[PDB]
RNA sequence: CAAGCUUGAGUCUCGUAGAGGGGGGUAGAAUUCCAGGUGUAGCGGUGAAAUGCGUAGAGAUCUGGAGGAAUACCGGUGGCGAAGGCGGCCCCCUGGACGAAGACUGACGCUCAGGUGCGAAAGCGUGGGGAGCAAACAGGAUUAGAUACCCUGGUAGUCCACGCCGUAAACGAUGUCGACUUGGAGGUUGUGCCCUUGAGGCGUGGCUUCCGGAGCUAACGCGUUAAGUCGACCGCCUGGGGA
RNA sequence: UUAUUAAAAACACAGCACUGUGCAAACACGAAAGUGGACGUAUACGGUGUGACGCCUGCCCGGUGCCGGAAGGUUAAUUG
């Protein structure tokens, strides 16, 4: 149920320079997060997040 | 690893903060470890050995 | 298709055509061939202008439309020809009205396939549309260089143009050559590139198949004598000096364009 | 008949032609025995970084049920108008008529 | 691979009834429907390996059937080797 | 030989996970190059240097553009694949595996000389492409010498399409298939049960990592994923060189 | 191919490479107009060398040539 579209829940997962954080930190499910890196890279994709802290 | 130095706080803390998140950020470790080509069998044979002593 | 001679003959050894089985076997369209008369490369002093030429088989010009001009109203493809005039192959197209005409064949087109010219044509290979109408980065020929003109860039086989840039009334297309060149968007450019793109592939195989395409043979200066060319004589094989022309202007290097009025449509010239 | 999800911005400057493409693109996909589920104007909104050196692109969603070739001409159409600066067509599982957290929001 | 109804109706017309999807002769008829479908496929893919295994698998799995089904009853092998299109 | 049977082997229904494969598109970061603005004497490199670039304005910084290649974070003794291998995102075509409850066929099975197919990298042929890296090559160093390590460049190549090559420490140095034999801690992926208390507990499959018992082994070690106890078939070995 | 003392290992050749050429093309014949190139458009055309195919094609940019560079030095008519 991981949406692309939920910046707001996508934002936990991030760093603050827009990198994905590792499940080791956030103790997500391997499956979960795959799906979240999925999301992220597709929101990355639509603007909707930043690909790094510069741009 | 933006610092933005906020009021009321001295440089030095300014400048260990971000110091602790240029490091918490890992770019030294990532652009010391982009400066050579390590081939694809030395990066798993790494990564291996790394896995085996984080066991202890 | 590419297919190589089995080596019956010394002469048919290294002979390798190019075969299409779409090509219309028959004869051409007539109301649209002309007499297309040789000349051996002499001009009208009767002197040899253009040496290496003469002889070959007789052919009959194809009127191909390289305007384009007859916009609004589609058009089908009837069957795909072979043109003795030009590399490429030309296609003969019939128009809602009744018109026939030949066009440049542009890659993957067959019989049967519609295509249509103006502003409001759709963007696929065989349309032909005012630059300023395509978008930039697609790939074009039969590119006209003045509007109304005709096409003159990117007809040969396998050729084609794309467009990098558009500004104010030009665009910046980059040439086969590899050089930069302006020209204004409303010069007209058909989609898609010339078709016969495995015409570069052929090999003629024998001396005989040159003089069948009208090429006479080309004698070496240093094989000549001092009076005929300035690579000379000599006792034995002698060169002892700099390459050039039979009329002494130095070949591989020297630069001889000189146009002065069409500098400024170079964006870069090609390398 | 397969369920896709549209999400394609347009230009800033072109925040009215988005009712006519809309308009458009639903009567394409409705011509061709295809469902809408959900559609959704986002308006416009604030990009995380410039695409084509600009900022607060124009967003629209969509949910649609339609075959593959309505879909091919609904890329080929974002690919040649130049207003939509960028799009992403998506396939889904199933069926999507709930309200997206862009609009949930409110 | 398949759809359904293509599969229901192959196990309809080529089996004893609606739920005989077990049948030699089902089975077959499955296997040779595949392969004319992939053939398709592998025709624009000459370059797709890991499904021509695939595709193989199931060429000598239909190869083993029809042998048990010649050497089990003649007869029906050759109505369901002419019904199908085989033998080369 | 004839007729059976369902437990081996397959088919169907519904779902699940996956860098499995082929095709097309696209995104951002970065390197290089081109043009311009600011700006001035250094930059680069090394153990130290020099070759090299730089007052013809380099390096730094800012703006715009071009092109190719690879996809940071996720990312993990994680996943998929017969093996080789497979890593941005999206779409199209497509193979295999697994699980739940049933229905179906009824030994249709295992192995396989010869045969065929796939087969990293390098290499070859044709046509493209070529940013970075970099055999050969050139120069600067080091050295007794230095046809090397180090430095500055740099061609093939690496990239794409189609063919060829058919080899690797192609490794688990462990052929495939099946049965049986104490355990512990994990990972990953289904599924069932219960005020579901909870991200819960208890079962039940598939794959997978580490330790270890009997046993086996020359020892090291393997140890239910055996190198233990067996069965079927195949490949291979017969002292070191020559080879 | 040396008509009439030389038919050859010479010339040509398919193939290869370099180089020029963006079209009013380069180039050639023309005091010029013009014409050829070509009713062709870089998978095209001209020039040069090599000479099917196979395996290949190493080092030298000091000299000469060509290409690029534009700072500086030198330098014509002109100006006075």
């Amino acid at each position: 149920e991981i949406d692309y579209k939920d910046i707001a829940t996508l934002k936990n997962y991030i760093t603050e320079s827009g990198k994905i954080v590792p499940s080791r930190i956030t103790g997500t499910r391997a499956k979960y997060q795959r799906q979240l890196a999925r999301a992220i890279k597709r929101a990355r994709y639509l603007s909707l997040l930043p690909y790094t802290d510069r741009h | 690893p933006v610092i933005k130095v906020r009021e009321n706080e001295p440089f030095d803390v300014a400048l260990r903060r971000f110091k602790r998140s240029c490091e918490k950020a890992g770019v030294l470790a990532e652009v010391r470890r982009r400066e050579f080509y390590e081939k694809p069998t030395t990066e798993r044979k790494r990564a291996k050995a790394s896995a085996v002593k984080r066991h202890a | 298709a590419v297919v190589k001679c089995k080596p019956t003959s010394p002469g048919r050894r290294h002979v390798v055509k190019v075969v299409n089985p779409e090509l219309h076997k028959g004869k051409p369209f007539a109301p649209l061939l002309e007499k297309n008369s040789k000349s051996g490369g002499r001009n009208n002093n009767g002197r040899i202008t253009t040496r290496h030429i003469g002889g070959g088989h007789k052919q009959a010009y194809r009127i191909v439309d390289f305007k384009r001009n007859k916009d609004g109203i589609p058009a089908v493809v009837e069957r795909l020809e072979y043109d003795p005039n030009r590399s490429a192959n030309i296609a003969l197209v019939l128009y809602k009205d009744g018109e026939r005409r030949y066009i440049l064949a542009p890659k993957g087109l067959k019989a049967g396939d519609q295509i249509q010219s103006g502003v409001d044509a759709a963007i696929k290979p065989g349309n032909t549309l005012p630059m300023r109408n395509i978008p930039v980065g697609s790939t074009v020929h039969n590119v006209e260089m003045k509007p109304g003109k005709g096409g003159q860039l990117a007809r040969s086989a396998g050729t084609y143009v794309q467009i990098v840039a558009r500004d104010g009334a030009y665009v910046t297309l980059r040439l086969r050559s590899g050089e930069m060149r302006k020209v204004e968007a409303d010069c007209r450019a058909t989609l898609g590139e010339v078709g016969n793109a495995e015409h570069m592939l052929r090999v003629l195989g024998k001396a005989g198949a040159a003089r069948w395409r009208g090429v006479r043979p080309t004698v070496r200066g240093t094989a000549m004598n001092p009076v005929d060319h300035p690579h000379g004589g000599g006792e034995g094989r002698n060169f002892g000096k700099h390459p050039v022309t039979p009329w002494g202007v130095q070949t591989k290097g020297k630069k001889t364009r000189s146009n002065k009025r069409t500098d400024k449509f170079i964006v870069r010239r090609r390398s | 008949m397969r369920h896709y999800e549209i999400v394609f911005m347009v230009h800033p400057d072109q925040s009215e032609q988005v009712p006519g493409m809309i308009e458009r693109y639903t009567a394409a996909i409705t011509g061709a025995e295809g469902k809408i589920h959900r559609l959704e104007d986002w308006g416009r909104r604030q990009l995380a970084y410039p695409i084509n050196k600009l900022h607060k692109a124009h967003y629209v969603l969509m949910n649609v049920e339609a075959p593959q070739e309505v879909i091919d001409e609904l890329e080929t159409t974002f690919r040649f108008n130049d207003a939509v600066i960028r799009s992403m067509v998506m396939r889904t599982k199933h069926a999507v008529t709930e309200a997206s957290p862009m609009v949930k929001a409110k | 691979s398949l759809s359904t109804e293509a599969t229901a109706k192959i196990v309809s017309e080529f089996g004893r009834d609606a739920n005989d999807t077990g049948s030699t002769e089902v089975q077959v008829a499955l296997l040779t429907a595949q392969i004319n479908h992939l053939q398709g496929h592998f025709a624009e893919h000459k370059k797709d390996h890991h499904s021509r295994r695939g595709l193989l698998r199931m060429v000598s799995q239909r190869r083993k059937l029809l042998d048990y089904l010649k050497r089990k009853d003649v007869a029906r092998y050759t109505q369901l080797i002419e019904r199908l299109g085989l033998r080369r």
